[PDB]
Order: structure tokens, then C-alpha cells, then sequence
């Protein structure tokens, strides 16, 4: 019998929002340590790994460990008729195929028993290398989210650098030369607006930009991002929920091989 | 219902071994640009050996397995596959209708710098049912193998 | 002023003559609400239009007549964009008035072909209890025995 | 002679969008009670009764009745031309072919004299036998909208379960069945929030959804929103819009399915 | 070289997106005096006459007189992703291909450097429109593209009178007939609510409303607008901003009069 009481519905929608357009399946794994969520994309290219923890619920229940799967965009219009004040109950019973979702709305009176019917997937589970990388740098998730929408219009897929100054972005794309370079961003009066780098070895990598749009779409659950490169362990997008879990988006490169001339 | 009896390696292949000798020919001659290593039968081992592109690629990139319906060609070339060391990543084209969702599942899936989280195991495109595609799709796949970024997985049509 | 067909159209049962039989068993099943759907076929000018006119008018008043009823005929091409188009959105909907099944006066029947009167199948088996169709036909043969089978 | 003249201008500019997309046509009703507007569906489906009191006006000048008819798709762009909090009168004379909204400008300094021309249309008026209705619920309506647009992300007809614990909203799709239950919400500070249940025998009317949510794009008319319903009585969606009036709207049920045993 | 620094990124993009489906290019003039920018439509129905001093930016250094045409909608997926309060740096060489956009839009010093391609079109000239317009009315802004608005929500073309009263709009249509009349409302607070009166021989003309929308996207660049017309002379509207230059419609009346 699992049980999970999320606190607030908030991080749940920003999840889903975050997720609904990457992912064509998620699953879950339920054990003592909580919630897991390792899984591909609907292209093979990304991987979503989402971990909450067991003292971030309010009650957190669990027998025996779940490997459930369920249909991503039906559990989006699922959530879409909720509140963000809400206490979350997610129930599942160790042999059945219901999930459901218990939650109170915004008027506080009406309980709301959403049910939803899982998938019957068998997914082989990926190891995460969990290894270190080329370099690390600490930057506000509005900043990323913002940078990304904004370079999504000037180019199709993005050549990204990062040294011992700072963080790079570049864009060769049909209208033109796209490049931003931003350094020691450390010099404010808020804590959220501080850009870290932490390793040493530079290391430029070329991605799509529309699975860095679709990682941007976890803007508000964390204030700070982490974003780890390195030359092929893949791209490391990891927002830390406060007293909740984590939450990593990895990307491969795509391929621009040089002329011959 | 093929549940234990499925081929995985080379030797439970049933094709001629002619056939399946030039195919993994030409599936391992892509590993001077994808791993960086440095009568009609003589026809096909001259233009398999003779000439290549100043890319390190053959002429051909696309191989078209036609014949019947049945006979076990995607088995083949899905443990074909898997014996050259690439991973099966199956595509079906009668499916796919939107020209747009064709490219989200050709451009935007594969054939590029897939590093996933196995770095041993890079991957290769195999397609089926390229007969009854519409032709919006084989042109958009001709225009990609017409691309001089550059094409470096294979394609198994 | 006008023609002698649209002055003395007949507006009773009684009205209609030599289908004393028909309109007996007709009255028979309206007075104890067990109408089928109907399907009238025969010569031109025979009294088809008439009969199921006077039926509707006895089941319905003049005001809810406008509403309750249907009717399509040759002006309204008959293939497979109406199946699926006024006849199912009317067939598949409640009405505000008394509790009683709706009616849909389709002239010229025989015109439909054999995926159209199988999709019209459909909309006859699916909805009954509500609505009570009504085809009016030259000939019988040219129309599926489905369709004969579903409707008396 | 008809002259009419409201106290505030938002009463049409938050009346007529609810007309905007469900019914096609106005039929205004003259009389010294005051107007009226009844209109059917062209799926003749839903019911739309408006009926705005002479005190309720600030001038109200009629002789005899009249009966008008207009068309709502221009006017549903007119009434986007008028400002929030101006003063709007309706003139028609005896025997022309035109209308006149003459009302203020949002720039508070230019007389709208906008003349809108009468289609003859022969409509009869259906008479609601006004029967005691088995189950009256009042409830807020900005919940109701919200639950509406709630059970639009599961199934596209909605069942509306009416007993003396309460109301019970429950939609059932291809994704999973969500309901939502409503009882005893009379301990709380304001007035609006008295979710009542004034009838004994509890009923169960499935509606379709898209009417409901027409129906619930009258929001900022009122605060409270009555629900009468019964065993065959279509439901009765009331407003008691400010002190000039009301408005209700009838909805037939869908057709129940084929489940005897 | 070329080189100009304007203090807020609000006005620019205002701008570009109010002739966003006006014209088809953007043709900037570059001299010492600052950006001129005269662009006139294929068919002969619209003109728009744009002048930014250089006085009204922080730096604006230009060499030799330079004429720079870019598609619109490219630097259209330029500025959408700009910012409200952000300096903006557009630059661009002598004899060069390119055109370059420096900003630092959401005040996280994000040095965003953008560059487009110009692109060489046939160089049409029309020297000075003649301004002897006889009526000549000011009138706010927003309220204007309010009214501008409501017009295209009714008709599909505009009766415009000059009155000594003000301005009346009229147009018609087979559901209805809308009209509005001006009066002269001068005590008030707002002394952007005024409306001045410089009219004489009234003059009947007629108008396309989609025109009017595209010219009255521009609400909020200036609080007083200015509509000067004429007999046989096409009407202006008119955008006084009050630090960097100023703005200027042209717009020909529809053959079929009343
Ligand atoms: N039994 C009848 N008694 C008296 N008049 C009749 C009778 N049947 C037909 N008529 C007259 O003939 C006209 C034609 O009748 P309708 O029923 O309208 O034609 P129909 O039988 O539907 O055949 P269609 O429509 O040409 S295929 C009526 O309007 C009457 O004037
Ligand atoms: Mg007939």
C-alpha cells in the first residue's frame, strides 16, 4: 500500500508542467526512501531523473517496492484541475492497476478523488553513471529559463562553452551570430543571483534547443540550477526542490563535424 | 509466439551467409567516422571496397532490403545490429503520417551525437515499411541524406 | 392563387383514403406509444409525405411541430457528410418540451447508398428511445436489408 | 416610445458575453414590468430567460409592448466598445428599422450613438411550467466555473448527483473518473460561500459539458448561483443579477444509457 | 562605423511591433542627425515616416550616411525577446553584411549580442510630403486606439467628418450602423484627456480600419496623438515621444467616398 501527502500541490504542477511535453510515459519507483523516476524521453535522446525524498511528504507510506507506469499526458489533465494550496494524496494497493489523487481545492470544503489507470511498460532501468564532470556552475533558474527562450529564436541547436571565466552561449543560426558570455555574477544583494564554477577543464558541447526548452519548464520549483558539463558523460540540469527532492534533465550533443576543405 | 526461440546473436541468424557477410561489411565500414578506428557478388565488394568519401563514409548510406513481407529481415538486421556493437533503435513509418512528427521522429531522435548514459553502446537507425510512407516523408529523407550536419549513423530501410 | 395540392392536402386520418389498414395500424401503435421507425415506400404521389405530416401533426401541436421535427429531403444531398452532420446531432439531443421522442422526415430514402444507409444504421440502432426516424422511398430493393431490418 | 437607461455599463458588457457563443439571436420582450429576453438554442438544447426589472433602471419610459430581434454577432463586438463604468441607454422609436445604444466613450468626453438594425424573426414563446423542483443548491459561482473547467480535462458529460448530503460532480472519461462532493459549508465569515442544499430526494442528471461551461461564462454577474433540478425537470441555473433583476438558464439532461439488468 | 545606445528597449520594440504587418522591411537612413526611417507599402495605401534625434540617446556615433533594409519580421524574432527597461546597442560597420544587437534585457548582465543580414533592396526616394493640412485636431492616444478599436470591431470601413463640434467616425454594415461624435471636453485634470482644435473647411473622407489598427498599435508610446487631414491629401497620425523623436502615418482615402 503506498500512500505519499504532498505538502503542496505547487511543486507537483510545476513537475508535470515540466515534464508534459519530454516524456510520453513516466514511472515511478516506490521504496523507504521515497519516489523515484528514471526514465527517456519519447526520442531516446534526454533522461529524466526525479527523486523526492521520504521526509518531504506529510505521511509517506510504503510497503513493498512499486515499479507503477503511467500515461503522462492524461496525469497532466489530471492535475490541471487542481488548486496550489492543496495537500496532495497520491494511492496506490499493491495489486491493482488505480492511481489515484486526493486533494482538496481551492475552496476548502470538496474533497476531489481523481482516478487514473497506469501502464503495464516493462522499462529497463538505465545505471546513472553518478561520476564527476568537466565543469560545474551554479546560476538562477530564471536566468536559464530566460537565455533559453531567448536563444531558441535565433538559431535550430546551440554550441555551449564553458572555461575558467565563465559560461558561454552561442548560436549559429539562419538569421545570424547568437553569442552571450556571462562571469562573477556574485556582486548583488540577493543569494539567488550568484553564478559558481567549481571545476577547472573547458569544454564546449552543441545540443538541440528544444529539449533545453522543455528542461527551462522547471523554472520555479528551485531558485539556484546547477548545470554540469562534461566532454561525454552527458549535460546535467539539476534543480534541488528546498525540503523536497531533486530533479535532473541529462542531454547528449548532437553532431557537427567539420569541413573538409 | 517468438518468446524464447528470438535470435540475439550471429549465429541464429537465417539468411544466407552472403548476404549478412556484405551487410556487416558495410555496418562495420562505418566505424572510421562513427568509432574513428583507422557477377552482382564482385559488383557488391568492389563498390563495398573501392572509392569512399573524403569523410571517412561510404557512397551509400541507406540500405534497402527488399522482398517479402515476412522472411525475418528486421530480426536480421535488429541481431545484425547488436553484433556490430549499435543498439537497436526501431522506427515505423506507417505510423508516422505528419511530416512534422516525422522529422521530431528522423531528425530530432536520432543520427546525432546520441551519447546516452551507456557510453559503450552508441545506437543505429533501423526503419520498416518504407514502401507505404507518403512521399513527403522519403523526400524529407532524401534531403537528409542529400546534407552536406553531416549523416554519420546508419540506416537499415 | 395557389395549386389544388397545396389547397386540399389532407390534414386527418381519415383524410387519407384506400391505406385504412396502414393508418389503422399507425393510430394503433401512436394511441399506445409503440411507434417503430417507419419506412414508407411507393409510387409518387400516393400519399407518403401526407400520411406521416398528419401523424406528426396529431402527435404534436403547431407550436412544437418546428422543433420536434426534422425533415430533409431532395434539396440536401444525401452521402456521408449529413450522417454524420444534422441528422445525428438532432437525433442525439433532449428537448425541453414533454417527454416524448423526437421525428425526422427523410424524403427520397432510396437515393442514400449502401455506406450511407449502413452509417444511417448506426444512428437508428443507436438511438431509439428518443427518436423515431421516418424514410420515405420509391423502392424498396434499393436500399440494404439492414436498414429493412431495423425499421418497420 | 422605448427608453431605457442603466445605472453602470458593465451590466451588458457582462450579460452579453455569456450570449456571445450559445445562443445566435436577442428577442427583447417590452412591457411595464420591464424587458425581457427568452431565446432556445438552435440545438434546442439550452434556454436563456433574462428579465430585468423597471426599478432596476435609472429611467424607464415604454407604452406598449413590443417584441425585437436582433443579432448578437455584432453585437457581441459592440459591446466590446463601451467602457466599464459609464451610463448606457437603449432608444427605440415606433415604427423604424434601427436601434440605438447611446452611451459615453471610455474617454468620458464623446457621446456612442451606435444604431443597430432589427431582424423580423417569428419566435413563440415556449412557457416553463415552473414545477417545485426536488433539489435547490446555492452555491458560488466562480466554484462553479472552476468545476466546469475542472471536469473539462477528463469527459465531455458531466454528472451532477443532487442528495441531502450534497452535490456530487463526477466526470468519467478515457482517463479516470474524478468526482468532487460539496456539503455543509454554511461556517464561514462572508455570505457567498452558503453551499445549500434546500430539498430531501436526491437525484442523479447527466449534462453536457460544453453547455455548462456556456452556462458558466456568466460569472461576474452575481455572487451565488442557484441549482434546481429534479427527476425530469431540466436543470435551472439561476442568477440574481444586482437588485434589477435575473437570469436563468434550462438545460436539458443527456440521454441515459441502456444499463437494465 | 555606426553606433547608437538607446536607454530603453520599450520604445523600440513598440515600435517594430507596431508596424509589424504594416510594411514588408525596415529601411533606416543614418546621417548625423539621427535614424530616419521612410518606408512606404507595395500597394500604395500606407506610409510611415519614423525620426530618432540623436540627442535622445545616451551615444550615437555615425562616420559616412548609411541605408541599412531589413525584413521586419526578422528583427521581429529579434526584440520579442527583449526587455521592458534594458539598454540597447545597435550597431553596425561601414561597408558590412551585418547588423548587430547588443542588450542586456532582463537586468542580469546578459550581454546578448545578435547579429542579421541586410539586405540590398531597390532604393525608392520620396523627399519631402507636403504639410498643409488644414484640420488639425489633438486628441490621447489609447483612447484613440480604443475608438480605433471599436470602429474595426463593427464596420470594414471608416466615414471620417471634421466638424467644428470635433471628429465624428461613422461606418456601416448589414448588422449595424456605428457611430460617435466628439465634444470639446477641455476641463479636465489630465492634460493628455484635452483635445485641441486647429480645424478648418471640414473635409469627408473615407478609411480602411485594419490600416487604422496597425498604424494604433502604438498606444502607449506617446499620451497625445495628432490626426491632420485634408481635402485629396492622405491623413497623418502622429506620435510626438518626448525625449528621442517622433512619429508620423500616412494614410490615402478609399476611392469609393461616403
Ligand atoms: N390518400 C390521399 N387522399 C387524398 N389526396 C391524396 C392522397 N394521397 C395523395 N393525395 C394528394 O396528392 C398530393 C401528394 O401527396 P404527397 O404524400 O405529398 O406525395 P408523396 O406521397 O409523398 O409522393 P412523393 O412526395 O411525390 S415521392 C397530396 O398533397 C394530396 O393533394
Ligand atoms: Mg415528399
Amino acid at each position: 500500500m503506498f500512500e505519499a501527502r504532498l505538502v503542496q500541490g505547487s511543486i507537483l504542477k510545476k513537475v508535470l508542467e515540466a515534464l508534459k511535453d519530454l516524456i510520453n510515459e513516466a514511472c515511478w519507483d516506490i521504496s523507504s526512501s521515497g519516489v523515484n523516476l528514471q526514465s527517456m524521453d519519447s526520442s531516446h535522446v534526454s533522461l529524466v531523473q526525479l527523486t523526492l525524498r521520504s521526509e518531504g511528504f506529510d505521511t509517506y507510506r510504503c510497503d513493498r517496492n512499486l515499479a507503477m507506469g503511467v500515461n503522462l499526458t492524461s496525469m497532466s489533465k489530471i492535475l490541471k484541475c487542481a488548486g496550489n494550496e492543496d495537500i496532495i494524496t497520491l494511492r496506490a494497493e499493491d495489486n491493482a492497476d488505480t492511481l489515484a489523487l486526493v486533494f482538496e481545492a481551492p475552496n476548502q470544503e470538496k474533497v476531489s478523488d481523481y482516478e487514473m489507470k497506469l501502464m503495464d511498460l516493462d522499462v529497463e532501468q538505465l545505471g546513472i553513471p553518478e561520476q564527476e564532470y568537466s565543469c560545474v556552475v551554479k546560476m538562477p533558474s530564471g536566468e536559464f529559463a530566460r537565455i533559453c527562450r531567448d536563444l531558441s529564436h535565433i538559431g535550430d541547436a546551440v554550441v555551449i562553452s564553458c572555461a575558467k571565466d565563465g559560461v558561454k552561449f552561442s548560436a549559429s543560426g539562419e538569421l545570424g551570430n547568437g553569442n552571450i558570455k556571462l562571469s562573477q555574477t556574485s556582486n548583488v544583494d540577493k543569494e539567488e543571483e550568484a553564478v559558481t564554477i567549481e571545476m577547472n577543464e573547458p569544454v564546449q558541447l552543441t545540443f538541440a534547443l528544444r529539449y533545453l526548452n522543455f528542461f527551462t519548464k522547471a523554472t520555479p520549483l528551485s531558485s539556484t540550477v546547477t548545470l554540469s558539463m562534461s566532454a561525454d558523460v552527458p549535460l546535467v540540469v539539476e534543480y534541488k526542490i528546498a525540503d523536497m527532492g531533486h530533479l535532473k534533465y541529462y542531454l547528449a550533443p548532437k553532431i557537427e563535424d567539420e569541413e573538409g576543405s | 509466439w517468438v518468446d524464447e526461440f528470438a535470435p540475439r546473436h550471429y549465429t541464429e541468424l537465417l539468411s544466407d551467409d552472403f548476404t549478412n557477410r556484405c551487410l556487416l561489411k558495410w555496418l562495420k565500414l562505418w566505424d572510421l567516422v562513427v568509432f574513428g578506428h583507422e557477377s552482382h557478388e564482385q559488383v557488391l565488394e568492389e563498390m563495398l571496397e573501392a572509392g569512399l568519401d573524403p569523410s571517412q563514409r561510404p557512397k551509400q548510406k541507406v540500405a534497402l532490403l527488399c522482398g517479402p513481407p515476412g522472411l525475418g529481415k528486421t530480426t536480421l538486421a535488429h541481431v545484425i545490429a547488436r553484433h556490430a556493437g549499435y543498439s537497436v533503435v526501431e522506427m515505423n513509418a506507417s505510423d508516422d503520417r505528419s511530416p512534422e512528427v516525422f522529422r521530431t521522429r528522423i531528425e530530432a531522435a536520432t543520427q546525432m551525437e546520441s551519447v546516452l548514459g551507456a557510453g559503450g553502446k552508441p545506437n543505429c537507425l533501423v526503419i520498416d515499411e518504407i514502401d507505404g510512407a507518403p512521399v513527403a516523408a522519403i523526400n524529407v529523407l532524401l534531403s537528409i541524406l542529400n546534407r552536406k550536419g553531416l549523416l554519420m549513423r546508419p540506416i537499415i530501410c | 392563387n395557389l395549386p389544388w395540392v397545396e389547397k386540399y392536402r389532407p390534414q386527418t386520418l381519415n383524410d387519407l383514403i384506400s391505406h385504412q389498414d396502414i393508418l389503422s395500424t399507425i393510430q394503433k401503435f401512436i394511441n399506445e406509444d409503440r411507434l417503430p421507425h417507419l419506412l414508407l415506400y411507393g409510387p409518387p404521389g400516393t400519399g407518403k409525405t401526407s400520411t406521416i405530416l398528419a401523424c406528426a401533426k396529431q402527435l404534436y401541436k403547431d407550436k412544437e411541430f418546428g422543433s420536434m421535427v426534422l425533415e430533409l429531403n431532395a434539396s440536401d444531398d444525401r452521402g456521408i457528410d449529413i450522417i454524420r452532420g444534422p441528422i445525428l446531432s438532432f437525433a442525439s439531443t433532449r428537448t425541453i418540451f414533454k417527454k416524448g421522442f423526437k421525428l425526422v422526415i427523410l424524403d427520397e430514402a432510396d437515393a442514400m447508398t449502401q455506406d450511407a444507409q449502413n452509417a444511417l444504421r448506426r444512428v437508428i440502432e443507436k438511438f431509439t428511445e428518443n427518436t423515431r426516424f421516418c424514410l420515405i422511398c420509391n423502392y424498396l430493393s434499393k436500399i440494404i436489408p439492414a436498414l429493412q431490418s431495423r425499421c418497420t
